[PDB]
């Protein structure tokens, strides 16, 4: 496998929203130089699809982080999460005055 | 002068980030070169939407 091919792979892992045009041996040649190799194959090994965040979950963030709420490290996070019982407990209808 | 501060976004994005050592970390000057042709909008991508 030319790690041209390898990278390209890579990409189509990472959603890359044009890998499915690309050719692998149209980067063959990034592998070529002896200093980079490493890097490149660094890069092929550690990104995988669980490192990807999409455009919409990244914009909601920063309108968080805009919102000027605390951003809950992932100890807190850990804790509250604990909490949170898998099971889809619908979302408790706040007794609707349906409800009621 | 563009790619010299993608090739530092890039380096920065790898060793905070991703968490490679920075002595494992090649010369700005060797990453200049990933920014070449349609390798560029690539990288930039990677940068943006792929987070430890």
């Amino acid at each position: 496998m030319s790690g041209g091919d390898r990278f390209v792979q890579t990409l189509q892992k990472l959603n890359y929203p044009k890998g499915a045009q690309l050719d692998g041996e149209d980067f063959d040649w990034l592998f070529e130089a002896v200093d980079l190799k490493p890097f490149l194959d660094w890069f092929c090994s550690a990104a995988s699809e669980q490192n990807v965040v999409p455009d919409e979950k990244l914009q909601a963030f920063n309108t968080l982080k805009e919102s000027g709420k605390p951003v809950l490290d992932e100890k807190a996070l850990d804790e509250v999460l604990k909490t949170f019982s898998i099971s889809k407990v619908p979302a408790i209808e706040e007794v609707a005055i349906e409800k009621l | 002068m563009e790619r010299r501060s993608l090739a530092q976004e890039l380096k920065k994005w790898a060793v905070e980030e991703m968490g490679l050592p920075a002595q494992k970390a090649p010369s700005e000057e060797m990453l200049q070169r990933l920014f070449i042709g349609q390798c560029g909008d690539i990288w930039k991508f990677i940068i943006r939407h792929i987070h430890s």
